[PDB]
RNA sequence: UUGUUAGGACCUAAACUCAAUAACGAAAGUAAUUCUAGUCAUUUAUAAUACACGACAGCUAAGACCCAAACUGGGAUUAGAUACCCCACUAUGCUUAGCCAUAAACCUAAAUAAUUAAAUUUAACAAAACUAUUUGCCAGAGAACUACUAGCCAUAGCUUAAAACUCAAAGGAC
């Protein structure tokens, strides 16, 4: 009789529904937080684009394009386009480990969207491609 | 004595080996009865089969 | 020697699954093997999507075949099963029972003194 | 053994050190 | 340096493993204190003088003799 | 000489050495329920012997069984199967504060 | 890529506490060592340097744990002076 | 090649003298305990035993120079077969040349 | 006259065997605030805390009950050729002994 | 250098042979008496603070001297500077600790 | 171009966690899984003019090519950098056949059997000290990982290795 951090299991029956939607149906908010630009895309559970935003599209430029407040603005902008399209609940898959990793999730909350879960999909190779050489500075 | 027993056990076990004659019959018995190799231990080291 | 086959089969109806297990076990015999036992583990969802013979698979039937065969037959068996269209993934290993659980008294304390000399000296 | 054992450039170093230390403090990597 | 182990220790080790320490508390200030375990080892020795050669016989018989004396021996596996 | 002199012998009160949870228990690549007890629920990563509490021998046995199971189509790699989340906790690891 | 999506590295938000979910997810990804892995995997670390570091980290941990053990072994002896005045 | 190569129907060295005593054993059981269902290491234990009987006066003793030389001739001929397929195996090429040198040393002491 | 070897064999401390998780009777000889120094007949005294219940009862001379753990607390640390001792024993105070 | 005097190891605790103690204590007490008989100065020395008052009380009872406090460097090798030109040093020092 | 794809193709390259482990191998080196072959007895130390190996980098021929990348080109920088930084791309790192034989190839510890006492820090710092045995090597410094000679699929190389000359120092730990 307690809350479960673990997400619902696909292909099973659960009592958790948000706005009369199951977990597999709630749209997904894909946040790619890189060290320079934070992009955001919201899609339906059928993989159809609904909203898109990024620090660049808001109008930030060069170094300012990669700050916390820049991603926050991008998240609010993505929310507004999604809210118009008919989105109230989002599943936040946050790829990347950049500065606007959290701020983009905070902007989406400020914009009127309700996050029900937070996933992480940062690429972690299991042995992969040789990274670039260390910078001598 | 040990080797004689081991040979005798294998000869007894060889009674139930699969062959072309009983292949189809043995296949259906396996399908009817699934097996499980899963079990878990506790902090006390006790098996906990479900 | 004694080998344990781990045969994941395509998810099918029992009539076709039984035909798949008869064709497979017959191949083992045709390669000079002596099949000892056949076990089923049930149909289940694969841990990930396995793509075999231009088809993606999410569910398969898990089966075990215990058998004896010469050391030279292991290669031929896996080659033949990989060409079968109802076999998701065949894996032959040496039978676990041939390996016997070792006997352990307990955890003997290793001193820290002898853990820092190793890390530093080499 | 163990007991005994135990202008433009400054602009680049000042900015990069800030760019990196901000990341270290945004996660529990240093400490919770 | 010689490890000091008397022959009573073989008996005492079994007593602590089977019954633990006697519920009565040791008094190490009395020079002639007789603990529950020390009485067990005195009776176990007496039976062994009679000529019993089986350790199991001496262990269960001693428990019966102390039970007659009224000592409360609890065979606590826990 | 003296009857009361100490007698050489092995320590009667010697305490038995401490065994691991899997001591003298077969570790098989098909027993995914036991294997899942030593990985992370979120990442599926194998825990170290300072977390699992296993000895050197059994730590290597579990490691070789997880990799074989993961490679043979029995066990997932990137997470723990949700069906084994209810099993007992053997690993000294608390994600929640 | 072949696994099921939304099972791995997924936390669930409790009562709209979106910050608490994120802060827990970070503690997970750090306890599992993914954070250090992603950071170090940004640039190539050469095998000779990797061994020197992992050796230093091991020896550093052993030294801190023993020093912590000694500080805790004498934690009880730090009490009011019983023999004050002598 | 060599005059004698163990047949596939031969039993392994563990049960070589045990199966004959048993009154009746199945064909399958004989096949499981034959050299067909055994590793190459098992087939070499049969080759060595044949050579010890045919050469050594006391085949029960394996610590004599003649027995040690026979043990190294089986290994040397095994490594040579290995190296005929694994032409670029440098660890076993060292094993082959070191056994040849070991045999020469023992043959010198025997002489 | 009894020999030292006989005295040691029949000594209460020799009968106790291992001192881990044993029960013994101690006597309070020194009190500093809520810390009780208790002599249980060994080489080193132990130091316990005054229990919340019946705190006033634990006065000097009061005989108590204890559960021994170690007769001397000692441990070797890295870079040390000898063990470090705090000249103290370890015990858990269980409560007053009934005079009866 | 103490192993000669140790009767043995009773489960980790060294035991001191009380027969060697009796012989050695007999010699030490006899020596301490002849020095006291000849009117020599005897100084009791200890740094154990539990027994500081007992040892000072003993020295006072005997008629001798006690130093249970912090020992100043040079007290004996540099006594003339510390105490005066003609200071008479102790003829015997008894180390209770 | 970007993001997403529970879409298709490809199987190039490298092997997270485990590894807080200390295993294997003569050394170099070796940790994704499975199977096959496989390490083993000479008393022991002691070998070249012989045999077999030998990280990285490099050459030869035909392939591979995800990513990295000397170099090269474009962009910045500065009082100016062939620098450090950014982008693009190559030799190359990979494979299969041949060659090259070099590392601080160092645990800077030759390999073995001892002993822990000789009232032995027997300089100091490293890694407590010391004995016996066998081989290799060393004999102030620069000249000199040089000249010449000889061997070698190497041709600026590799191994071997002086003299004149000039000085009263050179060198090591604190
Ligand atoms: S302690 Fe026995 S196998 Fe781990
Ligand atoms: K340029
Ligand atoms: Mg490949
Ligand atoms: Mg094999
Ligand atoms: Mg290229
Ligand atoms: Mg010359």
């Amino acid at each position: 009789s307690r809350f479960s951090l673990y997400p619902p299991v696909p292909g099973q029956e659960s009592s958790l529904q948000w706005a009369g939607m199951k977990f597999e149906d709630v749209p997904i908010a894909h946040i790619k937080a890189t060290y320079n630009n934070t992009q955001i895309q919201v899609v339906s559970a059928t993989n159809a684009s609904l909203a898109r935003a990024s620090c660049g599209t808001e109008g930030f430029r060069n170094a300012k394009k990669g700050t916390g407040i820049a991603a926050q603005t991008a998240g609010i902008a993505a929310a507004a386009k999604a809210t118009g399209k008919g989105v109230t609940h989002i599943r936040v898959v946050v790829k990347g480990m950049g500065p606007g990793r959290w701020s983009a999730i905070k902007g989406l909350t400020m914009g009127g969207l309700e996050v029900i879960s937070i996933t992480d999909n940062t690429p972690v190779p299991h042995x992969g491609c040789r990274p670039r050489k260390a910078r001598r500075l | 004595q040990l080797k004689e027993q081991e040979v005798l056990k294998l000869q007894e076990e060889a009674k139930n080996f699969i062959t072309r004659e009983n292949l189809e019959a043995r296949i259906e018995e396996a399908l009817d009865s699934p097996k499980s190799y899963n079990w878990a231990v506790t902090k006390e080291g006790q098996v906990v089969r479900n | 020697p004694r080998y344990e086959l781990a045969l994941i089969l395509k998810a099918m109806r029992r009539p076709e699954t039984a035909a798949a297990l008869k064709r497979t076990i017959e191949s083992l015999m045709d390669r000079g093997a002596i099949v000892r036992n056949l076990e089923s583990l049930g149909e289940r969802a694969l841990p990930y999507r396995i793509s075999s013979h231009s088809q993606q698979h999410s569910r398969g039937g898990y089966f075990l075949v215990d058998f004896y065969a010469p050391t030279s037959a292991v290669e031929n068996i896996l080659e033949h099963l990989a060409r079968d269209i109802d076999v998701v993934r065949p894996n032959i290993v040496k039978h676990p029972l041939t390996q016997e659980v070792k006997e352990c008294d307990g955890i003997v304390p290793v001193p820290l003194e002898e853990k820092l000399y190793s890390t530093k000296r080499r | 053994n163990l007991l005994k054992k135990f202008s433009i450039r400054l602009r680049v170093l000042n900015g990069l050190l800030y760019k990196s230390l901000t990341e270290l403090l945004c996660t529990p990597q240093v400490s919770q | 340096i010689q490890d000091i182990f008397y022959q009573e220790d073989q008996i005492r080790a079994k007593f602590f493993a089977t019954y633990g320490s006697g519920q009565k508390a040791f008094d190490l200030f009395n020079p002639n204190f007789k603990s529950t375990c020390q009485r067990f080892v005195e009776k176990y020795t007496e039976l062994q003088n009679l000529g019993e050669t089986d350790e199991e016989k001496l262990f269960v018989e001693t428990g019966k003799a102390l039970l007659a004396e009224g000592i409360i021996l609890r065979r606590v596996r826990e | 000489s003296n009857e009361d002199l100490p007698v050489p012998m092995e320590n009667p009160y010697k305490e038995p050495l401490k065994k691991c949870v899997l001591c003298e228990k077969r570790v098989d690549y098909k027993n995914v329920q036991l294997l899942s007890q030593f990985i992370s629920p979120f990442t599926g990563c194998i825990y170290g012997r300072h977390i699992t509490g296993l000895c050197g021998k059994k730590q290597r046995e579990i490691t070789k069984a997880i990799k074989r199971a993961q490679k043979m189509g029995f066990m997932p790699v990137t997470y723990k199967d949700p069906a084994y989340l209810k099993d007992p906790r053997v690993c000294n690891i608390r994600y929640r504060e | 890529a072949k696994h099921l999506k939304f099972i791995a590295r997924t936390v669930m938000v409790q009562e709209g506490n979106v910050e608490g979910a994120y802060r827990t997810l970070n503690r997970i990804l750090t306890t599992d060592g993914l954070t250090e892995v992603i950071s170090r995997r940004r640039y190539y670390e050469k095998p000779c340097r990797r061994r020197q570091r992992e050796s230093y980290e091991t020896c550093r941990r052993i030294y801190n744990m023993e020093m912590a053990r000694k500080i805790n072994f004498l934690m009880r002896k730090n009490r009011a002076d019983p023999w004050l005045g002598c | 090649k060599q005059d004698d190569e163990p047949p596939s129907s031969a039993f392994i060295k563990e049960y070589k003298d045990i199966i004959p005593n048993i009154e009746k054993v199945d064909d399958v059981v004989k096949r499981i305990l034959s050299l067909e269902m055994a590793s190459r290491k098992e087939k070499l234990k049969i080759k060595q035993e044949q050579l010890m009987n045919k050469i050594v006066e006391n085949p029960e003793d394996s610590r004599t120079l003649e027995a040690q030389i026979i043990a190294l001739t089986v290994r040397i001929r095994n490594y040579e077969e290995h190296m005929q397929k694994h032409r670029k195996d440098k660890a076993h090429k060292r094993h082959l040349l070191m056994s040849i040198d070991r045999r020469k040393k023992l043959l010198k002491i025997l002489r | 006259v009894e020999s030292f070897a006989s005295m040691l064999r029949h000594s209460p401390l020799t009968q106790l065997g291992p001192a881990k998780d044993k029960l013994v009777i101690g006597r309070i000889f020194h009190i500093v605030e809520d810390d009780l120094y208790i002599d249980f007949g060994g080489k080193f005294h132990c130091v316990c805390k005054r229990p919340d219940v019946d705190g006033e009862k634990y006065q000097r001379g009061t005989r108590v009950r204890l559960r021994l753990l170690d007769l001397e607390l000692t441990s070797r640390f890295l870079g040390g050729t000898t063990d470090t001792t705090i000249l103290e024993a370890d015990a858990v105070l269980l409560g007053l002994q009934e005079i009866r | 250098f103490m192993e000669p005097y140790i009767f043995g190891n009773r489960l980790g605790q060294d035991i001191i042979d009380l027969d060697q103690t009796a012989l050695n204590l007999q010699l030490a007490l006899n020596f301490t008496a002849h020095v006291a008989y000849r009117k020599g100065i005897i100084l009791f020395v200890s740094r154990n603070r539990q027994f500081s008052h007992l040892i000072e009380t003993t020295a006072q009872a005997c008629g001798e001297y006690a130093h249970t406090r912090y020992f100043k460097g040079g007290l004996l090798t540099n006594a003339q500077l510390l105490f005066g030109p003609s200071v008479r040093l102790p003829d015997l020092i008894i180390f209770l600790h």
